[PDB]
RNA sequence: GAGGUAAAGCGAAUGAUUAGAAGUCUUGGGGUUGAAAUGACCUUAACUUAUUCUCAAACUUUAAAUAUGUAAGAAGUCCUUGUUGCUUAAUUGAACGUGGACAAUUGAAUGAAGAGCUUUUAGUGGGCCAUUUUUGGUAAGCAGAACUGGCGAUGCGGGAUGA
RNA sequence: CCUAAGGGGGACUCAUGGAGAACAGAAAUCUCCAGUAGAACAAAAGGGUAAAAGUCCCCUUGAUUUUGAUUUUCAGUGUGAA
RNA sequence: GGUUGCGGCCAUAUCUAGCAGAAAGCACCGUUCCCCGUUCGAUCAACCGUAGUUAAGCUGCUAAGAGCAAUACCGAGUAGUGUAGUGGGAGACCAUACGCGAAACUAUUGUGCUGCAAUCU
């Protein structure tokens, strides 16, 4: 029979027409692939904070 | 006793170069 | 046959320089990657493990994660329409700071202390570049250079 | 008929190495896998102790790298031992011992770590390794650096390694290259060792040679004969020569007998000065017309 | 057996040399490069004409050895043999395939011949020869144009022979001591380099 | 200044070397002949490749060879240069300014003859060198020796005939 | 930042390649001197040295144009000191933070019938042409790739006529 | 294809040329100097490698266990490999 | 400023051939009982600093030096190239327009800079 191979023709034309975004930005990315290590101790440190400022609140209130 | 060690590397060599007759 | 390795058509692309084969300046293991350090990636040939692949060649990203030898790099990948986030793992003789960082934090300095001066002073400075603008107007003296008449030449062969 | 090898294009092609390894003074491998540090650790320096022997001179250093270059901690060398009491012999494996304690003393001073890890006061040649103090900061950590030197047991830079050791720094060792191991029943024999930390060798030497050629005796120990100085008291030397290091490592400069100003001008009236441009233009006029001679 | 030379005109193709990638590649026709008295001194044929080739086009190995026999032929017949120095300038490395010797199912062709890629103003062959003997060398290249396809100009060069000075600046550096024989070519003096290895090879050298 | 102390010429080793052709007892026997003349474990060389016209094989032990060092050097040397009467030839030193000579028995240097054994002969190199080569042999800050100081033939062939009022031929 | 194509180079590496010249104790040979030396001479051929003509998709020091990664801020910069079981010899750092300062020229241009997001489903999955880059082939209204623009799916004015 | 040709450490420096040493010659072994790699690294080719990744020596089993994350091909599925 | 130890960049530092080097340092240098390694205390190990030397290393200077580095009314706005035309030419190819723009060549200049510690006429 034989035909066409292969062709990157007209395949610009298609990713233009909705695509060729640009990935949104956000201010938290995630920690996934991140040092094991570094994220068991990081909980730690978040949770920490948090009472921390939980209490300096807790004063500044009652 | 003691021998003299391979300080060379022509491993598949078995034979050398320059080394042609009726020179 | 047709083959897509790994590492094909990198024949040039990760070859050492011209004269610069050989051992790493320590330099290169004495810099200190922090998560959010923009880097440029350049593959060294004389290091294959965690050595990027071709496409990450020439290209810069974000550090997002540091481990013992390494630093993992977010980059962005054109895949069709859209962008799909990349992660790679990187020992960091492929790696270097990338220098359009010291630049822009050079023009907030220098943009800072530039505000505060005329703040001081109880004036006013415009911060924001400009593009190169058309010249102005000018005199030229022709004291000593009195214009001097040219012609194109005619034809000549010189073999 | 050969070909020449030493063309340009060979000088042009060449790719000259390092600097410091054409010196032949820097292994490159050994130093990258000594200085570079874990990445997740950032700024965090390891720390070297580099041991160095001259003809006449050990240099103990603290030393951690960096990109403009290393930097000096702290430094005792071994002719900072006659303050101490030791005024001979150097370069002995016991000089080597005295100089780590010495290094080690004045290192642990200059952080603050005294009163805390003191170290092995009482020598007596066994293995050990300084601990860590509970519910305290951890011993200063330091990795032996012996550069270009072979690793052989009974080597003098672990001697070195052994003082640093009983002077409070953490080096992390072990004792099968201690002068005094059995290679064959792998336990230190730990007699030896303390024979070989308060100059036991030298001493049995003297007394050995002593008795077996007086001529020699009197050749290789002459600094002890004007000093009646016996095998007997070398001990007592090396001990109150410890004690007096654990009582003020602190460096002392030499007083110097001239100042920077006048050491720079008297040194830089020798070693010639390059000609200026014009000057080897006119030898070079003179070597041309100077060649006329010999026309035939 | 030999296709019309129209088939390989022109440069279609990348560079095909001789390489440890095809090796049964038959040897051009043309072996010999440089006629006449190639033993002669640069100081005895001072003229210089050139055939330059007026085309981006290819050369066939056999259309070099059929001009340069023809020039050949003519100037040593007409001005005798030792009257000039023929050189020809462009090499052949660039090998021709041939196809048929089914259809066009694994059409990779075999080696052909050689052909010469000349561009616009490359030399093609050049004659040093001596003044009186101008009208001669110039028939004799006229006609070598004709064994070759395209336009080729015939040009009488501004220099000294095969030096690459001028006829002018030759003469110059040659009162001035800067110029040796090497055979049939020279060699000039350099400012550069061991003085003393520079004054030894040019004794006659007038220092300024 | 060219008369100093630390520019004497003196040898820096000494090889013998017998490259029987062979494996085996032969080569045992000329081992123990080295041993027995130097006092010390010689050892056996390995054919780097194989040659077939020569009848040696790729890693057969063919050779031995045996380097001494100091005055057992000069004892073996001396004793070497009286068979060969004092008398060596101009092409016997290289451009490097080491010299060697080949004696055809060991039982002329002066040693007990043993039926056992048989003879052998043997192949004497001399390595000179003046003060100061433990630069370029050191491990650390290797460097290269100056000119001056370099050992080359004709200081050689002088020290040679003046140490030993010997004659350097030239056929 | 990356690149190794165009060009360029070969008295620069590698490979190919024309010509002489001067030299050397394995010169490769012929003749002559040799009593014969194998020690000269005439010669050709080898190499070496400094040169010479011409080349490379699967060669290369150098090295474009076009094309390509990242950045140009409020999610920024700086100051102080909270959290941790991680890290440091540490009171060192790492990450996330409290509190404070820097106000519309809040940090290039130009544009923006606004930006972002989701679900679901049709047809299609034979293509072809033009310029340029380009492969096989002698070539082809031949076969095959690169980028773009078109025809297909498109009428209208021009090319008489013609996807 | 490989219990090393895997892993660690240590010592040394290959291809080749020149000048020399009884038999010994173009090729045996020995010595010095030169030697940017012109070698070697299982197998195609490219890249990489010199106090080594090459040669030699010592000790070993990380060619092991639990599973996640990631790169290439990619639909961002599988497999292989890292 | 010299020198040593450890370095950063990694030839402006390399290579060749000469010449010079005060002080200290470094070095060669002396020895083999001991730990240790060798055919060989040559390398490696250890001892003495005692007997000697700047001969060498190292350092500096010299060279129309080789190489390397930098610069440019050098070559050259050349080669090449993005973009354009119902431009030229049978063609091969070429000119023009708006832009970008080499390499070789030629000439000139230079031949390590520098960080920490210690030390020195
Ligand atoms: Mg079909
Ligand atoms: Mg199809
Ligand atoms: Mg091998
Ligand atoms: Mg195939
Ligand atoms: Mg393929
Ligand atoms: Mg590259
Ligand atoms: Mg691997
Ligand atoms: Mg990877
Ligand atoms: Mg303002
Ligand atoms: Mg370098
Ligand atoms: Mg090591
Ligand atoms: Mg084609
Ligand atoms: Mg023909
Ligand atoms: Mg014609
Ligand atoms: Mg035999
Ligand atoms: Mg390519
Ligand atoms: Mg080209
Ligand atoms: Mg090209
Ligand atoms: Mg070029
Ligand atoms: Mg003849
Ligand atoms: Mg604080
Ligand atoms: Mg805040
Ligand atoms: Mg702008
Ligand atoms: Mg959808
Ligand atoms: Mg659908
Ligand atoms: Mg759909
Ligand atoms: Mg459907
Ligand atoms: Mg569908
Ligand atoms: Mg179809
Ligand atoms: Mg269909
Ligand atoms: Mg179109
Ligand atoms: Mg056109
Ligand atoms: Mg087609
Ligand atoms: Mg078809
Ligand atoms: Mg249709
Ligand atoms: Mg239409
Ligand atoms: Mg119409
Ligand atoms: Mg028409
Ligand atoms: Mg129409
Ligand atoms: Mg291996
Ligand atoms: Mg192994
Ligand atoms: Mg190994
Ligand atoms: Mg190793
Ligand atoms: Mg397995
Ligand atoms: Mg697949
Ligand atoms: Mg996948
Ligand atoms: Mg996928
Ligand atoms: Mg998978
Ligand atoms: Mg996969
Ligand atoms: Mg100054
Ligand atoms: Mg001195
Ligand atoms: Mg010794
Ligand atoms: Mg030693
Ligand atoms: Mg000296
Ligand atoms: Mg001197
Ligand atoms: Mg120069
Ligand atoms: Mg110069
Ligand atoms: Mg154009
Ligand atoms: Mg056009
Ligand atoms: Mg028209
Ligand atoms: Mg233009």
């Amino acid at each position: 029979a034989k035909s066409k191979n292969h062709t990157a023709h007209n395949q610009t034309r298609k990713a233009h027409r909705n695509g060729i975004k640009k990935p949104k930005t956000y201010k938290y990315p995630s920690l996934k692939g991140v040092d094991a290590k570094f994220k068991r101790n990081h909980r730690y440190a978040l949770h920490g904070t948090a009472k921390a400022l939980a209490k300096a609140r807790a004063e500044k209130s009652a | 006793k003691n021998t003299s060690s391979k300080k060379s590397d022509a491993a598949p060599a078995s034979a050398d170069p320059a080394k042609a007759k009726k020179k | 046959g047709k083959s897509r390795g790994y590492r094909s058509g990198t024949r040039y692309a990760f070859q050492r320089d011209f004269k610069k084969h050989g051992a790493i300046p320590l330099s290169t293991y004495l810099k200190v990657y922090k998560v959010g350090d923009i880097v440029d990636i350049k593959a060294n040939g004389s290091i294959q493990k965690g050595m990027p692949h071709k496409y990450y060649h020439g290209k810069t990203g974000i550090v997002y994660n540091v481990t013992k030898s390494s630093v993992g790099v977010i980059i962005n990948k054109v895949v069709g329409n859209r962008y799909i986030e990349k992660r790679v793992n990187l020992r960091v003789e492929h790696v270097k700071h990338s220098a359009c960082r010291q630049e822009f934090l050079n023009r907030v300095k220098s943009n800072a202390a530039k505000k505060r001066e005329a703040k001081a002073n109880g004036e006013t400075v415009y911060l924001k570049r400009q593009a190169a603008k058309p010249r102005g107007s000018r005199i030229i003296s022709t004291e000593g250079n009195i214009p001097q008449t040219l012609a194109p030449v005619a034809y000549e062969t010189f073999i | 008929m050969q070909k020449e090898f030493r063309t340009s294009a060979y000088h042009s092609r060449f790719q000259t190495p390092f600097r410091r390894r054409q010196e032949g003074k820097t292994d490159y491998y050994q130093r990258k896998r000594l200085v570079t540090q874990h990445k997740a650790k950032y700024n965090s320096p390891k720390y070297r102790l580099v041991v160095r022997f001259t003809n006449k001179d050990i240099i103990a250093q603290i030393v951690s790298a960096h990109i403009t270059g290393d930097v000096v901690f702290t430094a005792a060398y071994a002719h900072e031992l006659p303050r101490y009491g030791i005024k001979y012999g150097l370069t002995n494996w016991s000089a080597a011992y005295a100089v780590g304690l010495l290094v080690a003393r004045r290192a642990l001073q200059k952080l603050g770590l005294d009163e805390t890890y003191t170290g092995v006061e009482e020598v007596e040649g066994e293995f050990e390794l300084t601990e860590a103090v509970e519910d305290g900061p951890r011993p200063f950590k330091v990795f032996l650096d012996i550069g270009l030197q072979r690793t052989t047991t009974g080597a003098r830079v672990f001697g070195v390694l052994k003082g640093a050791s009983d002077g409070g720094l953490y080096v992390p060792h072990s004792p099968n290259r201690f002068p005094g191991w059995d290679i064959e029943a792998e336990e230190l024999d730990a007699e030896l060792l303390r024979k070989y930390i308060f100059g036991g060798h030298v001493a049995e030497y003297m007394e050995e040679l002593l008795d077996d050629d007086e001529e020699k005796y009197k050749s290789i120990f002459k600094n002890y004969i004007e000093e009646e100085i016996e095998s007997e008291d070398v001990e007592e030397i090396y001990a109150n020569a410890h004690e007096a290091i654990r009582a003020d490592p602190s460096f002392k400069p030499t007083e110097k007998k001239f100042t920077k100003e006048q050491y720079k001008a008297e040194s830089k009236k020798y070693r010639q000065q390059k000609l200026t441009r014009a000057e080897r233009q006119a030898k070079v006029a003179k070597k041309i017309a100077e060649f006329k001679a010999q026309q035939e | 057996a030999r296709r019309p030379a129209r088939c390989y005109r022109y440069c279609k193709n990348k560079p095909y040399p001789k390489s440890r990638y095809n090796r049964a590649v038959p040897d051009a026709k043309i072996r010999i490069y440089d006629l006449g008295r190639k033993k002669a001194t640069v100081d005895e044929f001072p003229l210089c004409i050139h055939l330059v080739s007026n085309e981006l086009e290819q050369l066939s190995s056999e259309a070099l050895e059929a001009a340069r026999i023809c020039a050949n032929k003519y100037i040593t017949k007409v001005s005798g043999r030792d009257s000039f120095h023929l050189r020809v300038r462009v090499h052949p490395f660039h090998v021709l395939r041939i196809n048929k010797m089914q259809g066009m199912r694994g059409a990779w062709g075999k080696p052909h011949g050689l052909a010469a890629r000349v561009s616009i103003g490359q030399i093609i062959m050049s004659a040093r020869t001596k003044d009186s003997n101008k009208d001669v060398v110039i028939e004799g290249l006229r006609r070598a144009r004709y064994k070759f396809p395209g336009q080729q100009k015939i040009i009488i060069s501004k220099k000294w022979g095969f030096t690459p000075l001028n006829r002018d600046e030759y003469i110059a550096k040659k009162t001035n001591g800067e110029v040796i024989d090497d055979g049939a070519y020279v060699k000039f003096l350099s400012r550069k380099g061991n003085l003393e290895a520079n004054l030894q090879q040019f004794p006659n050298y007038q220092y300024s | 200044k060219s008369q100093n102390v630390m520019r004497e010429l003196r040898i820096e080793k000494l090889v013998l070397n017998i490259c029987v052709g062979e494996s085996g007892d032969r080569l045992t026997r000329a081992a123990k002949v080295l041993e027995q003349l130097s006092g010390q474990t010689p050892v056996q060389s390995k054919a780097r490749y194989t040659v077939r016209t020569f009848g040696i094989r790729r890693n057969e032990k063919i050779a031995v060879h045996v380097t001494v060092r100091g005055p057992k050097a000069e004892e073996i040397l001396e004793r070497g240069l009286k068979v060969k009467e004092y008398q060596l030839r101009s092409k016997n030193f290289s451009a490097t300014g080491n010299f060697g000579f080949g004696i055809d028995e060991h039982i002329d240097l002066g040693i007990k003859y043993d039926p056992s054994i048989g003879i052998y002969g043997m192949d004497f190199y001399v390595v000179m060198g003046r003060a100061g080569a433990r630069v370029t042999r050191r491990k650390r800050a290797r460097s290269t020796i100056g000119n001056s100081h370099k050992t080359n033939k004709e200081d050689t062939i002088q020290w040679f005939k003046t140490r030993y009022d010997a004659e350097v031929l030239d056929k």
